[PDB]
DNA sequence: AATATTAAAAT
DNA sequence: ATTTTAATATTAAATTTTTAATAAAAAAAAA
DNA sequence: TTTTTTTTTTATAAAAATTT
């Protein structure tokens, strides 16, 4: 295919988010946009990347190419690329190579990188849209702070969503953390505010480690949508550059 | 070897036993019984049912354990003195005869297990068959001379000379695992001195002063308590365990009072019970002179250590070579002062519930 | 016991300075202030930490509390707090739970941290109050730099004072070293100057690994007061911002 | 008897942090004309030629040909004792085998005299001829460091090609091809970042990678790399030490 | 020379 | 009744070098 | 210039082996 992207830091941040969690990924790329739907390496979590074709400046996908890339290798190849680089993704149908022609932002260095695809089972799980009761829209700085600083105590976060504030409780051998966040609506720039949707008070535990690899996607967005219900695995949604979403799912 | 003394101070006066780290004895010259260490190294360090030996058929597990443990005494900051064992006194004849009966019984059930044909039973019954030899202590004294550790020869049991070394203030602690060193008169005993790689075993330090303050006794009275408990120099009264010994020493304040008022039908006092001679042995043993010994930690002779341990014991050069370099690092650290020398300990407890 | 610290970055820096030297300490918390007279695990160094009640905000202490805190776990709990964080100490009557409430500067993230305690006994040294014969006031970054770079080439400083100034000389198997400083009464500076009071030209050898553990309090005090005399241990005073001191004692070689 | 007072502390720090990764012991060919060094790699593949002429020093006075050699891990650590804006003063004696390293402060506050053990080694002072090269490029040093450390992730070899419209760096590795088709940049407005190529003949043969990653630790010395090659000859990676000299690294391909 | 323990004492 | 006690069994290690994992910096990448 | 942000490097705690 051919998919130029002038904000290549977004794809770099996607791959540095997805490098440490999953390793085999089935990039089921269609003409409707780049999307990925694969589980964990230990089959506990789930990553649902979506990169729509309206966000890319140049897009060309004549054939539905479902290819498989080791994301440690693709993470190293995107670690080569610069921050302001114009990253293109190219593929040929008959030969299994994924060309990543980069562009330095002065039109003075062109970095071409072929990627060895590998055949594996294409995941076709799917998910219906559940009635997500408690939707928490916090900034990603405080979510990275909360998960990275509740990992110091325990291995499980008891997320107690309520009417006015959401509580993040972890209790291990080193103590008992309990981080409350008020529903901020007064001191914000419409990016620093935590808003919680009033449906029902929702309290169920979620493990750490995997939630730290979930919040490894912190530089992708300044907002984290935390949609959850009393039984359903939670959506940790990262809004990808207002052109898609990176959904994370963790079974409680 | 007092039957039920560690549990006695653990369950009667636990303020005396202070558990401490091996790092917390920095700059402390301490005296270690050598024969207990040698029995630890020829029991613990085995392969395949055999002791660790060289190609000449000589035993060398004791030199291995002494070298690595004594190096681990050097990095933790403590300064070892290896008080080697000497001639035991004449009242230990029944105890060494009981030990020889135990080793002969272990030899005959070793022959029974070899007739049955096992491996773990054979290695256990030859783990009980271990005996120190004049060449064992001779080679370990040779090794500690080349390492620079000050070897000492006791004229008695070495717990007595360790107690006389701490009694003169020459060394900080008598670092034997034996209970008899407190009765010999160590003001500081410390036990479980396995200075090991991240074992984090607390050093079970026994202080005699808080024992004699908490139990309300003096030195001869604690001697009488340990004699009634059962030493290795005389037998104990049958039917008198630890708690009854604590009550009788507390309420008569002698041992001849327990001789003169006791029922012979119920608690049988033995007629051959030579408690006064073992009492005088625990008061005045045949110790070494503590003010005439050379307590110095010299520079380790690298060359004779390599020649000795690689021609006679054929040890690999890289391990003992790196061990003597970290001995050199710990010897540059060995001059470092302690803060107890400049400030006096006032808040000994600082309790937190 | 209710101690609200407005500048909780102070307490973050105190337990970062206390993280590596010791791992467990007993807090002598009274109504006069929060105190910590703890000694090294190798029993060579000492920490005299004193936070007075006049430097806290709305301090309260009913009993004479004393709790034994695992300082690595307390440093992990206090590293959850931010730079502009308001830290509220709280404790009950029994030494079981130490609450560490991190009040947000904009009141949006209240972070309650109950902490499990330990019940250990530590040794307190009786420190006399005497006039040291060589009081060296130094910048904190320079004392940090001197310790961390003389430890590359040396195992021990030989701190020598004179009329000219202090002379941090280190020796090793790597190459001989020397760092000399000079007092400046001409510039009349405030934090970057070196102030040396002399009575005797003392020359003492201190272990430099423990001085690297001491230079973790450098963020707490730009002014580092090295006070020493002949055969008396070095006190390394990091004066905290108008609350008290973090005094580090160290035995000479 | 030898004095090498040099005004920029950071740039001799850059030299000795550039040479700690390749070579352990190097013989500093110190003469009256200027400071030189020439030694082969510790794996005996690469060659390092450091030249620091005496014109760019602050004061210089050398008497005899001191072909004395230090451990560079040691002199690297002693130069990490230096400040960034310090003044390096290499001093030496004749009977004494110590390379003194007095580091003057940017102010007049401290001095940092470091003696050093001379682990003397007799390397072979070979005379490398400086002939013409078929490809010489002037590419920016951070950008070349990015190319080396970012084609380090794929293979074990770099196939530099001399195309007419800019130099091409390739790496056929396990993860795939790695062809940076860098372009010819002779722009006026980029003063030193312009990729200036003076090519008389194209050439393309397989180079090394781990040694090039060792070579690009000389990156903060200069903003440019005067990279030079021809057919069946060692590479030149030339780093211009301000106005003092050239740090030419050589790579056996 | 140490610890555990359990039937057997031990009143 | 408990708890007291003399019997009866048991062990006593310390590396260096690897295993997955750690948390403090090295050392840039970017406010 | 100040502050994050990561690979690296680190002493680390468990666990294999055998240290002769």
């Amino acid at each position: 295919f051919e998919a130029r992207l002038v904000q290549g830091s977004i794809l770099k941040k996607v791959l540095e988010a997805l490098k440490d969690l999953i390793n085999e990924a089935c990039w089921d790329i269609s003409s409707s946009g780049v999307n990925l739907q694969s589980m964990d390496s230990s089959h506990v979590s789930l990553v649902q990347l979506t990169l729509r074709s309206e966000g890319f400046d140049t897009y060309r996908c004549d054939r539905n190419l479902a290819m498989g890339v080791n994301l440690t290798s693709m993470s190293k190849i995107l670690k080569c690329a610069g921050n302001e680089d114009i990253i293109t993704l190219r593929a040929e149908d008959n030969a299994d190579t994924l060309a990543l022609v980069f562009e330095a932002p002065n039109q003075e260095k062109v970095s071409d990188y072929e990627m060895k695809l590998m055949d594996l089972d294409v995941e076709q799980l799917g998910i219906p849209e559940q009635e997500y009761s408690c939707v928490v829209k916090m900034p990603s700085g405080e979510f990275a702070r909360i998960c990275r600083d509740l990992s110091h105590i325990g291995d499980a976060v008891v997320i107690s969503c309520a009417k006015d504030g959401v509580k993040f409780s972890a209790s291990g051998e080193l103590g008992n953390g309990n981080i409350k966040l008020s529903q901020t609506s007064n001191v914000d720039k419409e990016e620093e505010a935590v808003t919680i949707e009033m449906n029902e008070p929702v309290q169920l535990t979620f493990a750490l480690r995997y939630l730290n690899f979930f919040t490894k996607a912190t530089p992708l967005s300044s907002t984290v949508t935390l949609s959850m219900s009393a039984d359903v695995p939670l959506v940790v949604e990262y809004k990808i550059a207002d052109m898609g979403h990176l959904k994370y799912y963790l079974a409680p | 070897g007092i039957q039920g003394l560690a549990k006695l101070i653990a369950d009667v006066a636990p303020s005396a036993i202070r558990e401490n780290d091996i790092k917390s004895y920095f700059g402390r010259k301490v005296a270690i019984d050598a024969s207990m260490s040698i029995y630890q190294f020829l029991i613990a360090v085995r392969q395949g049912g055999d002791v660790l030996q060289n190609e000449e058929g000589e035993t060398t597990s004791h030199l291995m354990g002494m070298f690595y443990r004594t190096i681990r005494m050097m990095e933790n900051g403590i300064k070892p003195v290896y008080v080697f064992d000497g001639k035991p006194p004449q009242l230990k004849s029944g105890e060494l005869a009981k030990r020889s009966e135990r080793r002969a019984e272990a030899e005959k059930q070793l022959q029974q297990a070899q007739a049955a044909g096992a491996e773990q039973e054979v290695e256990k019954f030859t783990k009980r068959l271990v005996k120190v030899t004049k060449q064992h202590n001779d080679e370990c004294k040779h090794l500690l001379s080349l390492m620079g550790i000050p070897y000492l020869d006791a004229p008695s049991e070495a717990e007595a000379s360790c107690a006389a070394l701490v009694k003169a203030g020459k060394v900080y602690a008598a670092a034997t695992e034996d209970m008899d060193c407190l009765t010999f008169g160590s003001p500081v005993l410390m036990r479980h001195l396995t200075a090991s790689e991240a074992k984090k075993l607390p050093i079970q330090e026994f202080h005699l002063s808080r024992i004699l303050q908490e139990l309300g006794l003096n030195q001869e009275q604690f001697v009488d308590l340990c004699i009634l408990l059962g030493s290795d120099y005389c037998e104990s009264i049958r039917g008198i365990g630890p708690k009854r010994a604590v009550d009788l020493i507390q309420k008569h304040k002698s041992i001849e009072e327990i001789v003169r008022r006791l029922d012979p039908n119920k608690y049988p006092v033995p007629e051959n019970w030579l408690h006064k001679e073992a009492h005088q042995l625990f008061l005045e043993p045949e110790v070494l002179d503590p003010e005439s010994v050379e307590l110095k930690w010299s520079e380790p002779n690298e060359e004779e250590l390599i020649k000795f341990m690689c021609g006679e014991k054929q040890f690999s050069e890289e391990r003992i070579r790196s061990g003597v370099k970290r001995l050199s690092k710990s010897r540059q650290g060995s001059t470092q002062g302690r803060l107890d020398d400049f400030f006096k300990v006032t808040g000994s407890l600082s309790s937190a519930k």
